[PDB]
Parts: structure tokens; C-alpha cells; sequence
């Protein structure tokens, strides 16, 4: 970990994504589906969004505030109702939709190096608005 | 019989780290990820029983 | 490639063989019982097929709703076995619901319900588990049926669907009719029939059921062992035929090994 | 240096006072291959004198002993001598031994000797770690398919073995509870080979149950460190080894088959394992 | 001696006037070890001056440039020198590289090199091909296994690589095209396994999809070439690169899902594929 080389805005959601991930590696390794929603096709589901959520271009680095965002956008539950091939598309118009309306909270992000409450809140609400108007 | 022949053990499924280790690894998962959550259940309301009395 | 590598793979594929030869013992014992008892209940459902045998019956036009039995076990490593039965079941699903008889599907194997637990769970009305694992009887197909009454639902026309055992290596996957209403019981066939009443017709026809899901049972379960004998058998032909190939392979490699170490120690040896 | 610090900040080692009480013999990989071949003679000789000189009880540290051998292999071949098998030198038991007999308890003075050994490539019967292991009384050996399974410390239970593990040493109890335990993880073992084809919905309940316990076990070997603290994020225990042999002895027993295994993972004591379950039921 | 009058025919050599557009120099295995390390240097020359001197685009194409390497191997010894792994020489890289890197592209002209290397015991990891793969923006390696099965050529579709399969280069549809169609024969081969040894049977209905879909695939990544009409008797078809993105398009979309695997085998657009599936009545 580089003794906290990590800025905590990214650790919040990292870990949480990386025990996510973790659990989806464990469970979905057989493609021999039989019937355990609750349990497994919840887990599983996430793991898929959260592995799109990975997935990255080439020459396209993005900033360190706007993989929190992406991250956050995945890992808190608002893209599990979201195609898991369409993922990708959200991804991408998320990113640009933060960047241009609501850089001040990019900025924000950036500046304390954590994500407090009240940048929490203010996630939750451009987050869950944008999905409710990503699919026109 | 002659033991120069190639002898296999105990874990060689899942210490091949193949698709066959692998369904064994997510299997036992799947099975018992289940089975806490019954046991969890069964903790619950055995924590209810005895907090109503 | 390493002869590491080469060694897990080959003793986990010699593990995979042992297991699967076993199986094919275990299958092969449980498969000569079934085809053993399977003589007394050909007869008995014989019996009960007797009925549209020679009271030739058939479904008026139409029916308000339908009922198809599929029957098979929850254990699979069978081949198609439940394959086959869930295959027929959405055949007839898409063949029947167009005239506008509502199916319902009572899911005898967890294997036929989670075939179709994700597309026609609707039509699922009740799913019987512990199927195969023992060796049916009367008793089973009596439970089975005393629920299926039990439901309440009008199954005014019915289909049971099984894999009929037709050889060791070879089951058909046959559909027997069943004509539980009334009115249907009470055709133009039975205008010479004396003594029986609507009552005692219907009484019949609930008998019936209950039998017919008894003969459907062996038949499947029969086929079911036959079956998982056939593929444990193959598998372990396969497994042979791949240890084979990763012997040649760890042979040809543990001499390179060899060869490897003692050109890098002659070279070492030159060098000096 | 990230040992250095801790201890300067642990107080084992003392910048004001003189009470330290560790000495650091430090020759990196940065430093040329014949330094790196006599810094734990270096060490092991400060060693000695605190178990000669001053009848004390010494504990030697050393990381990555398998250094002092590979360093010997980066020599010889400029030293003048024809390679031996994979590659290392041919003077390589002998001066191993060399090195590790000096490291012991003599009637004078005792050195409990604490050596971390890289095992290459995850190939125990390398010469290096092979012919270390005839010098050591109690082996460790750390899995890399357990710690992938995120059983932390990876210690291979199957491997790992000690020479004090006697029932007249260590106690009846003791020994019958870690036989028992070695014994249901290798059926569990073997049991996994014939779960991959049949299914664990098609095993018997002896086999499923021997599973479940196997799995616990397993779970409960996992142990939160203080120095992993900063890893893992859970608190370091220590448990006695009373509550290690009850706690094991209830599992195998089947006293807490009841609790899930999710539980047992990165506990303390039994009592933490029970705890845990309680938690998570409360937050189900 | 084939090419030679295959050429003469075709009149790319013309040996009445000037016309011809090849050059040919041969270092054949018939040739002493010394000879066959300076061979391609020689053909490496000839294209040289006619991408430098007279500013024109050219062809090299060298046959086994592993046979360069291999004259070394068999040289080194006697210049005495100390064996390398495997036995090569101990400047394989380096002498590799100072060929290759002769062999470029530069401002004054352009040279597309096609080489051909072979790869001893159809081993990859052996020194020399490992060393050419660093030197080649696209590679293509033909697999025996996938030979035996009959697919001709016997291209890998998971090892070979390019360095224009860039979706700003070649086009986000052909990228994408080419991304499904290497992700699904790569599942498919992740479930070799389990098929090989439970069977088909005991895979997921969806499961089934990806394996019938990958076949499909592979078949139609076979091509009948004009080369070997004279062995297969099957006439070679040069498709168009459109053609065979769209009829990837198709196959992996699901809309020739009903058609036999067979159709697909050594047909050339979609369209014979099709054909040849009525065909099979």
C-alpha cells in the first residue's frame, strides 16, 4: 500500500470495490449456472459492473478525482440496474457529465483529498439523477 | 505397482488451478454462502426467541 | 510449460478418471435395480394405459387450461436426460397457450424446474424435490399426486413427459396424455361401460394419475442411471485418452529437463 | 529503515537512553554478492557473543537466509568452480551448514533463531530451501495458494511440522487436536477432487459435514497481526495457547457448527469467532 | 525455382524487356552456413538502395528468416565462442537486431517486409522466434493443432497481434468486430476443458451459444487460397476486408445461428457461407 500511498477519497470506495471484486472472483469462476439470487446473482451482478467499471482505454488517463467518481458511481449499488454491456456507455457519459456540469465537486474532491458527508450527498444527487436520465 | 509412474495426490483438482479446480472452488461457495445465510437466519431468530424472552 | 505444470495437469485428469470410473460403478449398480424393478412397473402402468388403450379418448377440441408433468431427477451428469423432458415441455408450452389453454408445468426434478425456473416459472404451480436420489415408488407418485389434488388447480387436460427406457444406451423421451376431466372421461367410448358412475370416474381418474406418475418415474429413473453410467464411462474414456497425450508430454519434458541441466553444466565445466 | 523506524518508535530501540535491545546487522541486496554472503556471519557472530561472553538468551532474526546461498552461486563461477545442479554452487551444503551449525543453543547460552527462507519459484525442493530444511527444528511454510485464499498467515497446515510436536512435549490434548485438525483438512483435501465432477449438492452428509468443519478450521487458522494492522485493517490478537487448543478442540467436536464460517475468518479466540457470528446476525 | 517461373509467367519477371518489378536473391538450404547468415543482408541491400536511392516503395519478402539465426548457431562454435541457452550464439540479439533494424520504413522511402520464421518444434519460446517478436508490428502465427482440425490458414485468432488494431486506426467497428470474435473464442477455450472431459451436455444453454457461435467463427476464419487450388480443388476467394467484418457482424449477432457449422468451412464471404448451408439440404 506504500504506508497510505493512496489518497483516502479513493480508499473509501477502493475497498470496498477490491472486497466486492474479491467475493465475485470466489463465486463466479464456473459458468455452469444450475439459483441464488439473494445470494450469489446479486454478488455476481456487482462483480460484472465493477470489472466494466475497470475496464479502460488507452492513452486516456483520468484523473484521480474522477475515478472516484466512476468508482463511487459502481461501487455504491446506483449501476447494478444498469446493463452490463452498457456499463461502458455510462462510464463515459458520467465522466463528461461531471466534468462539465459539476466540475465544482471534481474540485472539491481533489482539494480535501477525501469525500466527506456532504460531498457524499452531493455525489449521491448527481449520480442518481444522471441515471434516472442516462436512457432518454 | 512400479512407483516411477507418475503417482497423483489428494488436491491435484484444485492445485492445477484449471477449469475443473476452479468449478470446485466456486461450487463450495455457492453452497455454503447459502448455508450461512440460513445459519445467520437461524442465529436471528434464535436472538429474537430469546430477547422476547 | 513446466514440468510442473505438466504434472498437476496430468494428476489432476488421473484423480478426474479414478472418480469417474467409480461413478460409473456406483451408476451401473443403482442402474441394474432400476431396470429390475422396472419389469413389475411396466406392467402396472400398462394397466393404467389400458384405459385410452381401448376406451379410445381423446381431448374434445379444447381445453380451459393444461398440466404437463415433466418428470426427471434433481441429480444430473445424465446427458440430456432432463435436457430432452424440458426440451418437450417448452415444445408443447409454445404448441399449446396459442388456442389459450393455460399450461401449468408441475416441475417433478429440480432439474426440469431450474431448466425452466428462469423462463416458465409462472407456470410452475409446485416443484417435488428429492427425486432420484432414491428410488421411486407408488408412494412417491402418491405424494405426488395427492398435492397435485391438493392444489386445487383445474388441470382439465394433462401430459406427463419422460424418458421412456428403450435400451442400455438409449431412452426416448415419450409423452402419455392425461384425461383427468370428467367430461372427458365420459366420451362416446364409454356409452357400453355399465356400472361406473361420475363419481366413481372421477375417483378412477385421480387412480389413474397416481399410477401413471408411478410407471413415468421408473421409466425415467432408469434411464437416468443408463445414462450417467454411458457419460461417467465416456468421461473416463476421455480422461484416458488426455492422460495418454500428457504422458508423452511429461516424458518428452523430464528428458529436455535433463538434457537442459547437463548442457548448462558442460558449458560451465568448458567455460572454466 | 521501516524496521529501523518502528523499533526506534516501539522502544526496542533507544536513540537517548542505552537500553536498546536489538542490534541490526543490515547488508541489502544493493550491496555487492560477497557482502551479502558474510552479513549473517556478521550477525550470527554478534549473536555468539551475547550466548558466550554474556550468558543471555539471544534471539537472531535473520530475513531471506536463502541470500547467503545465492550470493555463493553469483561467485563461484569467477571463484573457479564447475556449476552444480539448476546452478548453484558446488560448496553449497557444506558451507550452509557451516554457517547454520554455529547458530545453535549451546550448554553455555541459547539462541532461539528466528530464518526466513525465500523458496524459489515456489519450488521446495530447490537445493537452497531443501537443504535448509535438515537445520531447522520447527518449519513454517508459507502457501501461496492458501494466502490467495486470504488466510492470513499462509502457514501450509500439512507442511508445516516442529519437533517438540510430541504428545509427551506437548501434551495429549494438544497433539490429539492438531492431528485431528491435519486429518479432517486432508480428507477435506481429498474430498474437493471428487466435489469438482459429482457436485457438493450430490456428496453425503458425513462427506458435507467433514467439509463445513474443514472449512471453519480453516477460516479460524487466520489470525489478525498488529504489524498487519496497517494491511488488513483488523486489529491484532494474540491468542494463548489454551484458548488455540479449545477452540480447535470445540470446532472439530462440532460445538459451533452452528455459526457460519464467515465467523471464524481474521478472529482471535473462539469467544471473537462466536462474537462475530452474533454481529453479523444482528446486522442481517 | 517454381516462384521463378511462376513469376516469368505471370510477367512480373519478364525476360525480354525491363518490366519486371521483383528481384530475386537465394541463399537455399543447399548453401554452406556462412552463406545462408548473409543471404538475407543481401536481398536486405537490394531493397535498401530502392527505398533510399530511387525513393520507391518495395516489397521485401524473406522466406525463414530463422535459417539466418540458424547459419549463426552453426558458425558460432567454430568462431569460438561460449554456447548460449538452447546452444545458440551468444549474439543472437544483437545480431538479429542489426538485420532487422536495417529493414524499416524510413523518410526516404517504405518497405513492407513480410518474413517468414519458423519456429523449431513448434515451440514459441525458443530464443530465436522469441527474440523476432520484438521486431515486427504485426504478427501472425500459424498453429499445427489448428491445422489438424483443417482449418486452412492456420492462423492462431488469439496469438496473432497487430499493432494498427487500434480502434482511431483501423475503426471502432472493425475493432470491436475483431475484439467479440477473439472475446468469444477465447471463452470457448476457456470451456474446453469441461467439454472434454464431462461433455458438452453439462454446460450452460447459454454456455452451448458461445461454443456453436465460436465454431462458427473458426470455420469461417478458414478462406480457400489461390495458391491452393492445385491441392484442395476448392477455388480461392479474395474477400474484401468490408465483407468480412460485416459477415463477423452477422455471425457473432446471432442471424446465421440456424445455418451448419460445416457452411462456414472454407467458404469466402458470408454469402457463399450461406449458399453452401442451402446447399447442405
Amino acid at each position: 500500500v506504500g504506508s497510505a500511498a493512496q489518497t483516502r477519497a479513493m480508499k473509501q470506495v477502493a475497498g470496498t470495490m477490491k472486497l466486492e471484486l474479491a467475493q465475485y472472483r470466489e463465486v463466479a469462476a464456473f459458468a455452469q449456472f444450475g439459483d441464488l439470487d439473494a445470494a450469489t446473482q446479486q454478488l455476481l451482478s456487482r462483480g460484472v459492473r465493477l470489472t466494466e467499471l475497470l475496464k479502460q482505454g488507452q492513452y486516456a488517463p483520468m484523473a484521480i478525482e474522477e475515478q472516484v467518481a466512476v468508482i463511487y458511481a459502481g461501487v455504491r449499488g446506483y449501476l447494478d440496474k444498469l446493463e452490463p454491456s452498457k456499463i461502458t456507455k455510462f462510464e463515459n457519459a458520467f465522466l463528461s457529465h461531471v466534468i462539465s456540469q459539476h466540475q465544482a465537486l471534481l474540485g472539491k474532491i481533489r482539494a480535501d483529498g477525501k469525500i466527506s458527508e456532504e460531498t457524499d450527498a452531493k455525489l449521491k444527487e448527481i449520480v442518481t439523477n444522471f441515471l434516472a436520465g442516462f436512457e432518454a | 505397482d512400479t512407483p516411477e509412474g507418475v503417482r497423483s495426490g489428494a488436491g491435484a483438482v484444485r492445485d492445477a488451478g484449471g477449469a475443473f479446480g476452479k468449478k470446485e472452488q466456486a461450487d463450495e461457495e455457492r453452497y455454503f454462502r447459502a448455508r450461512a445465510r440460513e445459519q445467520l437466519a437461524a442465529l436471528k431468530k434464535h436472538h429474537e426467541n430469546e430477547i422476547s424472552h | 510449460a513446466t514440468l510442473k505444470d505438466i504434472t498437476r495437469r496430468l494428476k489432476s485428469i488421473k484423480n478426474i478418471q479414478k472418480i469417474t470410473k467409480s461413478m460409473k460403478m456406483v451408476a451401473a449398480a443403482k442402474y441394474a435395480r432400476a431396470e429390475r424393478d422396472l419389469k413389475p412397473a411396466r406392467v402396472y402402468g400398462i394397466g393404467s394405459l389400458a384405459l385410452y388403450e381401448k376406451a379410445d379418448i381423446k381431448v374434445p377440441e379444447d381445453k380451459k387450461k393444461h398440466l404437463i408433468i415433466g418428470v426427471s431427477s434433481d441429480r444430473g451428469l445424465c446427458g440430456a436426460i432432463h435436457s430432452s423432458v424440458a426440451k418437450q415441455i417448452k415444445s408443447e408450452v409454445a404448441n399449446l397457450t396459442a388456442a389459450g389453454k393455460e399450461v401449468k408445468i408441475v416441475g417433478v426434478g429440480d432439474k426440469i424446474r431450474g431448466i425452466l425456473h428462469r423462463t416458465h416459472s409462472d407456470q410452475f404451480l409446485v416443484t417435488f424435490k428429492e427425486v432420484g436420489r432414491k428410488p421411486p415408488t407408488f408412494g412417491d407418485a402418491s405424494v405426488i399426486a395427492l398435492e397435485l389434488l391438493n392444489s386445487g388447480y383445474e388441470f382439465d387436460e394433462g401430459s406427463i413427459i419422460f424418458n421412456r427406457f428403450r435400451s442400455v444406451i438409449s431412452y426416448k423421451t415419450e409423452e402419455k396424455p392425461i384425461f383427468s376431466l370428467d367430461t372427458v372421461a365420459s366420451a362416446e367410448s364409454m356409452s357400453i361401460y355399465d356400472d361406473i358412475d361420475a363419481d366413481v370416474l372421477r375417483n378412477y381418474q385421480e387412480y389413474s394419475l397416481a399410477n401413471i406418475i408411478y410407471y413415468s418415474l421408473k421409466e425415467s429413473t432408469t434411464s437416468e442411471q443408463s445414462a450417467r453410467m454411458t457419460a461417467m464411462d465416456n468421461a473416463s474414456k476421455n480422461a484416458s485418452e488426455m492422460i495418454d497425450k500428457l504422458t508423452l508430454t511429461f516424458n518428452r519434458t523430464r528428458q529436455a529437463v535433463i538434457t537442459k541441466e547437463l548442457i548448462e553444466i558442460i558449458s560451465g565445466a568448458a567455460a572454466l | 529503515n521501516d524496521l529501523y523506524h518502528e523499533m526506534i518508535e516501539s522502544g526496542v530501540i533507544n536513540l537517548k537512553d542505552a537500553t536498546s535491545k536489538v542490534a541490526l546487522v543490515y547488508g541489502q541486496m544493493n550491496e555487492p554478492p560477497g557482502a551479502r554472503a558474510r552479513v549473517a556471519l556478521t550477525g550470527l557472530t554478534v549473536a555468539e557473543y551475547f550466548r558466550d561472553q554474556e550468558g543471555q538468551d539471544v534471539l537472531l532474526f535473520i530475513d531471506n537466509i536463502f541470500r547467503f546461498t545465492q550470493a555463493g552461486s553469483e561467485v563461484s563461477a569467477l571463484l573457479g568452480r564447475i556449476p552444480s545442479a539448476v546452478g548453484y554452487q558446488p560448496t553449497l551444503a557444506t558451507d550452509m551448514g557451516t554457517m547454520q551449525e554455529r547458530i545453535t543453543t549451546t550448554k553455555k547460552g541459547s539462541i532461539t533463531s528466528v530464518q526466513a527462507i525465500y523458496v524459489p519459484a515456489d519450488d521446495l525442493t530447490d537445493p537452497a530451501p531443501a537443504t535448509t530444511f535438515a537445520h531447522l527444528d520447527a518449519t513454517t511454510v508459507l502457501s501461496r495458494a492458501i494466502a490467495e485464499l486470504g488466510i492470513y498467515p499462509a502457514v501450509d497446515p500439512l507442511d508445516s511440522t516442529s519437533r517438540i510436536m510430541d504428545p509427551n512435549i506437548v501434551g495429549s490434548e494438544h497433539y490429539d487436536v492438531a492431528r485431528g485438525v491435519q486429518k479432517i483438512l486432508q480428507d477435506y483435501k481429498s474430498l474437493q477432487d471428487i466435489i469438482a465432477i459429482l457436485g457438493m449438492d450430490e456428496l453425503s452428509e458425513e462427506d458435507k459435514l467433514t467439509v463445513s468443519r474443514a472449512r471453519k478450521i480453516q477460516r479460524f487458522l487466520s489470525q489478525p497481526f498488529q504489524v498487519a494492522e496497517v494491511f488488513t485493517g483488523h486489529l491484532g490478537k494474540l491468542v494463548p495457547l489454551k484458548e488455540t487448543i479449545k477452540g480447535f478442540q470445540q470446532i472439530l467436536a462440532g460445538e459451533y457448527d452452528h455459526l457460519p464460517e464467515q465467523a471464524f475468518y481474521m478472529v482471535g479466540p473462539i469467544e471473537e469467532a462466536v462474537a462475530k457470528a452474533d454481529k453479523l446476525a444482528e446486522e442481517h
